Formats: structure tokens, C-alpha cells, sequence
């Protein structure tokens, strides 16, 4: 569990600082990220998903 | 190098050191079985398990206690082990029952 | 996360020994049988702690879901091509995580 | 009226002689001798329905019985009159014992079952597969006398447990353990069949993962 | 055989002390496993020991 926790921390850090990938679409380029900000929306969706999985 | 050797040196054991006493000296664990004689001519019975613990967990067998289509598991008895009354004989018997090379099929 | 929480709960009742005992518990079809101390501790978790069977069942189901979700995530990463130039090392870390999860689940249910 | 096996040797002659012979001699093509066998073998083979058998192959399966109205007794007595095989247990009324064949110790019975019986059937008496066709059936619908006569007569490819290597208490305790293991609840929810992790993995993949992926499809947009 | 033996009043002088335990002869000596368990549970009880002066 300790090794797994360290590796998961490193994994999520690398994903956070190398921004996420995306699918080609209308306004998507290799130089921008199109989505929603964390602030109101993304934390909300993540927490609701957590609760549903626990359920 | 010295530190790592001292760290991983308490776990290493020799699999071939003679520790098991038999009738030709002492052997390695991986070649003795519990069916191995200990003093050159000892009698080892084919005892069977009864599933109860009043006195017998192991009892001797006769050739007539089986028909032409039967199978039975047997264990080495060594009458010097006795029934499971005292703690000493109880330890001996519980070590007979848990040995990975002891069981035998009688056809 | 759920695995961590339920395992921390479970560690308060488990005794990992291999010494032999006679059961003498509440489960009747096993009374008088000689068993190790770990098996008896698991039986005691199952039958004598209010809500222990529920917790160990959650633990096991969460382990299964952990493994399945890891495999589906790997399938996504592979098929969409999200492992290319900037992210090979992140792929490597994921592979190590997969191996460790397999062996951890094995050691757990043993 | 025990001096009447004229019935008996009225049904055998019209349902068995094509595969065992008129004198119970084992037609050298299909059937065994049936001389050393007794009433217990006939009872187990007919009451469970494995008898009179069609084509006959690696395992005769269990079917619906053909004979009752005390004619299983007729064939059993007729076959016992031509040999010295084992006999069916009886109660003080003359009927076949059901309740007297249940022991009182389930620990010893379960240990004996795990040592002698669980290898082919299961931990709790579900089925098991043998080589090249043959399998070991489920122990749920068999009553007590059928269990006793089964482990006493040793049917096809099942070993024969005499009354000298498995005494009568041992048999009664095994019967009691089997009948209790087939009739107990599952105190953890719906058990997925009695087997190990295969139904559990299937239920995971086909319930939990579809629920999770369906909620992921609902919450997140698709593009 | 004995981890516990009875006592007589003459087995002590005017300046002696001794620790004692409850016996209950139905416990017997420590030969079988049953009596051995009974005795090992007598020996470990936090309110059993007594000083005899
Ligand atoms: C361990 C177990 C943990 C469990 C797992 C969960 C943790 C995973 C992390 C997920 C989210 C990470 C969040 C985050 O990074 O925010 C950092 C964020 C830094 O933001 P930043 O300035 O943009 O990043 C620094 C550079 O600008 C960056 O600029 P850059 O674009 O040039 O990036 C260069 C980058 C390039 O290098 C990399 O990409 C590799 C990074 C891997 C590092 C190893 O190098 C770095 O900066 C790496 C930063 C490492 C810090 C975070 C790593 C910690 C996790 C490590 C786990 C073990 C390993 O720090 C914050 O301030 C967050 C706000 C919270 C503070 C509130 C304080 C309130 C008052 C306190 C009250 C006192 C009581
Ligand atoms: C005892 C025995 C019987 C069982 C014990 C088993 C054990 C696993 C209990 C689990 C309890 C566990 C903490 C349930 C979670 C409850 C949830 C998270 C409530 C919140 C859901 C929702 C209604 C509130 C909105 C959530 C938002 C607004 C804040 C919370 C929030 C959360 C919770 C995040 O995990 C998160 C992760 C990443 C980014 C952001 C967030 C975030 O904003
Ligand atoms: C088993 C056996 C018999 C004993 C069991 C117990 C045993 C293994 C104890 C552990 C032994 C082990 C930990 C030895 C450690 C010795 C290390 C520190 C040798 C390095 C010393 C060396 C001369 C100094 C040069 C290294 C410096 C320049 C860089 C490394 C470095 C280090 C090491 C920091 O701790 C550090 C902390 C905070 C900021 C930066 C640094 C940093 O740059
Ligand atoms: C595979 C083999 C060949 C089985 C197939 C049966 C065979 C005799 C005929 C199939 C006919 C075929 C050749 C033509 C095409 C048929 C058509 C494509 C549809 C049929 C496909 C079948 C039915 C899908 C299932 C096949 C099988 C391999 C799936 C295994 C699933 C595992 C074993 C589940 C395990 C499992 C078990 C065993 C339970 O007892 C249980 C009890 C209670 C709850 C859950 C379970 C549970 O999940
Ligand atoms: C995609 C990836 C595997 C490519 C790797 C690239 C490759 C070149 C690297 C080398 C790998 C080597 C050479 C060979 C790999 C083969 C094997 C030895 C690998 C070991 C571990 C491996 C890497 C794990 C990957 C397995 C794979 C990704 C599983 C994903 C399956 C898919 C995507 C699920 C989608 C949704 C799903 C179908 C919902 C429906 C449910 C169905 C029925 C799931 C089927 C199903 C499954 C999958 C069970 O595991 C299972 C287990 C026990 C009982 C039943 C089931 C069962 O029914
Ligand atoms: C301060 C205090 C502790 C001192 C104690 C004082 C002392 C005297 C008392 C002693 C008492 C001791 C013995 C015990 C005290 C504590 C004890 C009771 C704890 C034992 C276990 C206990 C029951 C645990 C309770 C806590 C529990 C209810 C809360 C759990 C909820 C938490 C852990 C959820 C966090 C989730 C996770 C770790 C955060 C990761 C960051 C988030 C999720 C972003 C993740 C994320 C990233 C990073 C992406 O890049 C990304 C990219 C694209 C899509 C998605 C994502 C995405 O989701
Ligand atoms: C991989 C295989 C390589 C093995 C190389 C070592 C060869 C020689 C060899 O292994 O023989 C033992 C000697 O061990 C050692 O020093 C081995 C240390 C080398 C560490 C290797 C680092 C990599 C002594 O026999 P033994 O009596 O069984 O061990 C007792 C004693 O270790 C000691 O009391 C204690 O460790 C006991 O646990 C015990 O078992
Ligand atoms: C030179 C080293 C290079 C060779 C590669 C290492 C291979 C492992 C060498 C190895 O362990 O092989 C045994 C040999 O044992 C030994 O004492 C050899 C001495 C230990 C050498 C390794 C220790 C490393 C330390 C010195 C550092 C075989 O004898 P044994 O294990 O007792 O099994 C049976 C009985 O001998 C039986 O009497 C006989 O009838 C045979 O059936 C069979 O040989
Ligand atoms: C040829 C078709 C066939 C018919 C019809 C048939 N049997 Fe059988 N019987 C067999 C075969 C084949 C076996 C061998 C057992 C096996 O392999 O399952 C057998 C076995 C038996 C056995 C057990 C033999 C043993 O050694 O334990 C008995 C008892 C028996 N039959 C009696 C009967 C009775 C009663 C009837 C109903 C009148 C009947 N048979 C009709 C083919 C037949
Ligand atoms: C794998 C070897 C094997 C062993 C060991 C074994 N069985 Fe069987 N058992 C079988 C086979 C094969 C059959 C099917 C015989 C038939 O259909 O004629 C069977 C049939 C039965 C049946 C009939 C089931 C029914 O529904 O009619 C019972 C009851 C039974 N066995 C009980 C036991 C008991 C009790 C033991 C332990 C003493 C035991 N068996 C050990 C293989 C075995
Ligand atoms: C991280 C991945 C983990 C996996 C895949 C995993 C898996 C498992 C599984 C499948 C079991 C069997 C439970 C049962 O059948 O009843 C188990 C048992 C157990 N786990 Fe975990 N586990 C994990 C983490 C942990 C952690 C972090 C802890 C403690 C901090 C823990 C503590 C325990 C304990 C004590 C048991 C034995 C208790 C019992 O069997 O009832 N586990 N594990």
C-alpha cells in the first residue's frame, strides 16, 4: 500500500502538470485545452461520481 | 555493498543442511517424508483418520476393511506416538496430520 | 480510497498467527475442529462483530472493482493513443501500478 | 406375504432381460452380472431413476422413476434372492428409514465429507467434473436413504465405502452434514451458485462495471 | 505432573510468606490438554494471587 500510494501520487502529479489530452473537434488545437474550469463544475462532478461509486 | 549484504543476509538459509535424523545419519528436509525409518527396522503402520478426538484420531487397519472398489487415505502411525491424550502425544499427532508428503492413497 | 478505509477498519480485529487452536465459538458446525489463529480471527470477524461480515464483503468487492477499473483504463489509454511522446513515463508508472495491484490482491485474499 | 417374489420376477422379465439376461447373468454386450449386488443397489438405481436405461454411455443420467407402488421392493427382493449383497435399512414399521439415518454430530460429519467426499462433488455438495464425459452430480435432491445406499453400493465410477471402513455412525453423520449443507441459508446475501470466484467475477463485470460505465456515460458528455 | 500442590499449616515458619492460588481439585494435574488449559487459565488471572502470612 505504501508503494502504491507513492506511485499514485506521482501519477496524478504528472497528469496535473502535463495537461490532459483531448479529442479533435470544432475549436480544439494542439495548443489549447477546451473544457470546463475546476472552480464551480469539475469538483462538483468528481464528488458526485465518488458518492455514486461508493453507493 | 556491506550494508546491503548485512540487510539481506538474515533471510538466506541453506536448503541442504542435514537436520532430519534418519537411519543413515541426517538428511535434508526435501528428501525425508515421515515414512522414512528412524532406527533401522521400526514398524510404521498405515493408520486412518476418524475425525473424532475422544482418544483415536488415528487407528490401525486390517486388509479386510475394504472392498474391491474402495479407496482410503492413510498416514504413518509409529505406535510410540500414542493416542491424543497428553499434550506431548497431541503435538506429535498434530504434526503427523500436517505434513505435505505424508498422505497416501490405498487402492 | 474505499479499500484503504475498510482495511484500516479490518486491522483492528485480525490476528495473523499460524498456531493451532480448537474453535469453541458460535458457529456450531465447526466446533471442536482444530484450526489456525488467522482462520479463527476471520470467523470471529464474520460472526461475532456487529457489521464485520458487511465490511469484509465491501473490502473484497472493492478489490475486484479496483482491478476491473484499472484494466478498462489501460484499454482506453492504449486504444486512443494517449501514451505518445510526452507520456511514455506515465505509461510506465501505470504498468507498475497494475502489477503491484495484482500481487497485492493475491496476498490479500490468501 | 414375503414368500411372493413372483411379482418382481414379473417386471424384471419385461423390463430388464434385454440387457442383463433371464438369469441375471450379464449379457456380455451391455449389462453387468447383478448377482453379488443386493437390495440396496436395486433401490438406489431404480428409485433415483437411473434404471431402466436407454442407449447407455459414459454416464447414465438421473431421470424420472418408472416403478413404485411397492414394486421397487419386488425387484429388490427378487434380486436379493439370487445373491448376498447389502440390504436397505428399515424402521420398526418395515418402511425405509429416513429420520433415523440423520446423525447428531456435524463437525465430524463435515470433516469426513471434506476428506472423503468433497474431492469429487464440492465443498458444499455442488457438482464436479470428471474426465472424458463423466461428472459428479449435485447432492441437493437426494434423500437420506439414497445417500446411504449411494455410498454403500458404490455406483458407476464412484468408490465403494463398506461398513468396515466407514461404520454406520460415520455414514449417519455424513448424511446429516449433507442434508444440513443443502438446506441452510446464505447469511451474506444471494450466493452465486455455490462455486468460487468465477460467478463473482462474472457478476462484477456484468453488474458493477455496467452500472459504473452507465453513470459515466450519463454524467460526462460525449464528443 | 504438579504445577500446583496443596498445602498444610505446618509448611511455614513464623516469618514466612507464600503466594497461593485457587485449586479446585476437579482441575487435576497438567497431563491432558483439558486440565492443562484449566491450569494455564488459573495461572493467568489478575485477581487470583494471594499472600499467605
Ligand atoms: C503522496 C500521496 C498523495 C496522494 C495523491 C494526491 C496528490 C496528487 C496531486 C494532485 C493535484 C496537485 C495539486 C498541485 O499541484 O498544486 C500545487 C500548487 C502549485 O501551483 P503552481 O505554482 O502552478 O506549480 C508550481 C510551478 O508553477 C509549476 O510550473 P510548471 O508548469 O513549469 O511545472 C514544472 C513541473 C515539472 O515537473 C513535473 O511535471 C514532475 C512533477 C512530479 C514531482 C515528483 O515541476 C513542478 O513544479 C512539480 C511540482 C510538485 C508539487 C506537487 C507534487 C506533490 C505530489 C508528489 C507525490 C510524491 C512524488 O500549490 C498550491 O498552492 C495549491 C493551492 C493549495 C494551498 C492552499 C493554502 C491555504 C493556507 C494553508 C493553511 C495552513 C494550515
Ligand atoms: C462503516 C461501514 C458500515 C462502511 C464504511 C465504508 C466507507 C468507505 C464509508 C465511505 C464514506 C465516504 C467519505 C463517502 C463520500 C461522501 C461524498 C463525497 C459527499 C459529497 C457529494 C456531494 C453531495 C457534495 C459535492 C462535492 C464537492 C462540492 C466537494 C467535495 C469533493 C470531494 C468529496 C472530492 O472527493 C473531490 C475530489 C476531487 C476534486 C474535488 C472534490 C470535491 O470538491
Ligand atoms: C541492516 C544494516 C546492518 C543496518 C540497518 C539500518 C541501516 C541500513 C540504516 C540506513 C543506512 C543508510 C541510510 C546510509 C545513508 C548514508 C548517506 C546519507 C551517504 C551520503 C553522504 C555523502 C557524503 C553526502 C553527499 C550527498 C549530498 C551531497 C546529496 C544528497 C542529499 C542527501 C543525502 C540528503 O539527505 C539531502 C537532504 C536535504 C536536501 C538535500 C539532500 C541531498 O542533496
Ligand atoms: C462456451 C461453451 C461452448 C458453452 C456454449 C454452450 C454450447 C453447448 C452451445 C452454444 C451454441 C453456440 C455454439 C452457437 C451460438 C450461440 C449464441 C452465440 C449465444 C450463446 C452464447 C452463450 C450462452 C454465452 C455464455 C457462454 C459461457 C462460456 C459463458 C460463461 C459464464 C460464466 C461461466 C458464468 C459463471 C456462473 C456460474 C457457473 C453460475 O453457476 C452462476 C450462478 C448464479 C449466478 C451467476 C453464475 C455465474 O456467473
Ligand atoms: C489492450 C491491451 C491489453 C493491449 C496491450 C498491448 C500488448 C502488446 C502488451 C503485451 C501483452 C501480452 C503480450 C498479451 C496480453 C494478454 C494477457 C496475458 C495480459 C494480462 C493482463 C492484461 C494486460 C489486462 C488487459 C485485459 C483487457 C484490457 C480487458 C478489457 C475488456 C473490455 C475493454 C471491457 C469493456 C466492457 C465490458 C466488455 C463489459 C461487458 C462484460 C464482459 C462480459 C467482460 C468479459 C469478461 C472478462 C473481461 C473477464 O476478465 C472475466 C473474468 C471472469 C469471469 C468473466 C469475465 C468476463 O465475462
Ligand atoms: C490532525 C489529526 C489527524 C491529528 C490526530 C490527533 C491525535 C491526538 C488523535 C489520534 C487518533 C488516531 C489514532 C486516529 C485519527 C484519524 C483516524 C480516525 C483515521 C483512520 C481512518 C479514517 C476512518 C479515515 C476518515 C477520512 C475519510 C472520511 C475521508 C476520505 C476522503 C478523501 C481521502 C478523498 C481524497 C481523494 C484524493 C486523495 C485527492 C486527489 C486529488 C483530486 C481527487 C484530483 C484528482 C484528479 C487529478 C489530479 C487529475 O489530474 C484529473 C485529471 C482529469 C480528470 C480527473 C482528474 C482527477 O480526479
Ligand atoms: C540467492 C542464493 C545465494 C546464496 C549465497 C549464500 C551461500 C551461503 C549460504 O547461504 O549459507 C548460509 C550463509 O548465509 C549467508 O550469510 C548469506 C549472505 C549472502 C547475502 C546475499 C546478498 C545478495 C548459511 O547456511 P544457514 O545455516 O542455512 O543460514 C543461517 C545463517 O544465514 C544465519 O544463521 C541466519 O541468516 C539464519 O537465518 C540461517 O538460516
Ligand atoms: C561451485 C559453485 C558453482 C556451481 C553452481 C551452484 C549450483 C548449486 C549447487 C548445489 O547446491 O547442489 C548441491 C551441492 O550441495 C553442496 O553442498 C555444494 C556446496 C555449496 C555450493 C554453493 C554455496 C555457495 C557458497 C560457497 C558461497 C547438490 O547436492 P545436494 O544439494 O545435497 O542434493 C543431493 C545431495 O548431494 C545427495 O547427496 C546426492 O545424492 C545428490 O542426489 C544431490 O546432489
Ligand atoms: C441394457 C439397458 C438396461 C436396462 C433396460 C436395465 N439396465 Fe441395469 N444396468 C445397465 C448398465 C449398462 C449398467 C452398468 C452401470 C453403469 O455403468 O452405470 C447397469 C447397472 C445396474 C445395476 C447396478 C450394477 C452394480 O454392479 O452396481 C443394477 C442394480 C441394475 N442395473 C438393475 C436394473 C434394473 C432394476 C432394471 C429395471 C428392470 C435394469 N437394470 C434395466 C443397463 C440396463
Ligand atoms: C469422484 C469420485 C467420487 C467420490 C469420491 C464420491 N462420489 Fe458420489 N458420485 C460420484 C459419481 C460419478 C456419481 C454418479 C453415479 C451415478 O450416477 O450412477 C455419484 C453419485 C452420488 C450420489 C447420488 C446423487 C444423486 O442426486 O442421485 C450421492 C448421494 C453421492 N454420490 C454421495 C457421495 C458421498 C456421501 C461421498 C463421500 C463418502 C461421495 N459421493 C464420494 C463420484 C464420487
Ligand atoms: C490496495 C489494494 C488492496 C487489495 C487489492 C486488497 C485485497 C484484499 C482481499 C481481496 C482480501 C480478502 C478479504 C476477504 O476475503 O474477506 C483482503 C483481506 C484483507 N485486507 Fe486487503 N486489499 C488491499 C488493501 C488493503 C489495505 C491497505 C489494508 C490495511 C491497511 C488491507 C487489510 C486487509 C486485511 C487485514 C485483510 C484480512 C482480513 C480478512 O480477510 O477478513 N487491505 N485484501
Amino acid at each position: 500500500p505504501g508503494i502504491i500510494l507513492a506511485l499514485i501520487g506521482l501519477h496524478l502529479a504528472l497528469v496535473w502538470f502535463q495537461k490532459h489530452t483531448q479529442f479533435p473537434g470544432p475549436g480544439r488545437t494542439e495548443h489549447n485545452v477546451v473544457g470546463v474550469r475546476v472552480m464551480p463544475v469539475f469538483a462538483f462532478k468528481s464528488g458526485a461520481f465518488f458518492a455514486a461509486i461508493v453507493g | 555493498l556491506g550494508t546491503l549484504v548485512a540487510f539481506a543476509g538474515g533471510l538466506i538459509k541453506n536448503p541442504w543442511k542435514p537436520v532430519v535424523p534418519t537411519a543413515e545419519g541426517k538428511k535434508a528436509v526435501l528428501w525425508t517424508s515421515g515414512w522414512t525409518p528412524r532406527y533401522q527396522g521400526e514398524t510404521i503402520y498405515l493408520a486412518r483418520a476418524t475425525g473424532t478426538e475422544d482418544g483415536p484420531p488415528f487407528i490401525k487397519m486390517r486388509p479386510e476393511d475394504m472392498d474391491a472398489g474402495g479407496m482410503e487415505t492413510v498416514f504413518p502411525w509409529r505406535e510410540s506416538d500414542g493416542d491424543g491424550t497428553t499434550v506431548e502425544s497431541h503435538h506429535k499427532l498434530q504434526e503427523i496430520a500436517m505434513g505435505i508428503r505424508n498422505p497416501v492413497m490405498l487402492i | 480510497v474505499v479499500l484503504l478505509i475498510t482495511g484500516v477498519y479490518l486491522t483492528l480485529f485480525f490476528d495473523p498467527s499460524m498456531v493451532d487452536v480448537t474453535y469453541n465459538g458460535v458457529y456450531q458446525p465447526l466446533r471442536g475442529v482444530e484450526m489456525s489463529r488467522a482462520y479463527q480471527s476471520a470467523l470471529d470477524i464474520s460472526f461475532e462483530v456487529r457489521g464485520g461480515l458487511f465490511v469484509r464483503q465491501i473490502h473484497h468487492w472493492a478489490a475486484l472493482m479496483f482491478a476491473a477499473a484499472i484494466m478498462v483504463h489501460l484499454a482506453r489509454i492504449f486504444f486512443t493513443g494517449a501514451f505518445r511522446r510526452p507520456r511514455e513515463t506515465n505509461w510506465v508508472i501505470g504498468s507498475l501500478l497494475l502489477i503491484l495491484a495484482m500481487f497485492e490482491g493475491y496476498f490479500g485474499y490468501s | 406375504s414375503s414368500a411372493l417374489l413372483r411379482t418382481g420376477k414379473q417386471l424384471f422379465d419385461t423390463s430388464c432381460v434385454s440387457c442383463h439376461g433371464a438369469n441375471l447373468q450379464g449379457v456380455p454386450d451391455h449389462g453387468p452380472s447383478l448377482i453379488g449386488v443386493g437390495e440396496a443397489a436395486v433401490y438406489f438405481q431404480v428409485s433415483t431413476g437411473r434404471m431402466p436405461a436407454m442407449r447407455g454411455e459414459a454416464q447414465a443420467p438421473r431421470k424420472d422413476p418408472i416403478f413404485d407402488e411397492a414394486q421397487i421392493d419386488a425387484i429388490g427382493a427378487y434380486v436379493q434372492a439370487n445373491g448376498g449383497g447389502p440390504t436397505v435399512v428399515r424402521n420398526p414399521d418395515g418402511s425405509i428409514a429416513t429420520q433415523s439415518l440423520r446423525g447428531n454430530d456435524l463437525g465430524r460429519g463435515g470433516d469426513l465429507f471434506r476428506l472423503n467426499c468433497a474431492s469429487c462433488h464440492n465443498f458444499t455438495g455442488k457438482g464436479g467434473a470428471l474426465s472424458s464425459g463423466k461428472y459428479a452430480p449435485d447432492l441437493a435432491p437426494a434423500n437420506e436413504q439414497q445417500i446411504l445406499t449411494a455410498m454403500l453400493t458404490g455406483p458407476q465410477n464412484m468408490p465403494k465405502f463398506s461398513n468396515r471402513q466407514l461404520s454406520f455412525e460415520a455414514k449417519k453423520d455424513i448424511i446429516a452434514y449433507v442434508k444440513v449443507a443443502t438446506e441452510a441459508r446464505q447469511p451474506g446475501g444471494y450466493l452465486l451458485g455455490g462455486f468460487g470466484p468465477a460467478p463473482e467475477g462474472m457478476a462484477m463485470w456484468i453488474i458493477g462495471m455496467v452500472a459504473a460505465i452507465g453513470l459515466a456515460l450519463w454524467i460526462g458528455a460525449r464528443s
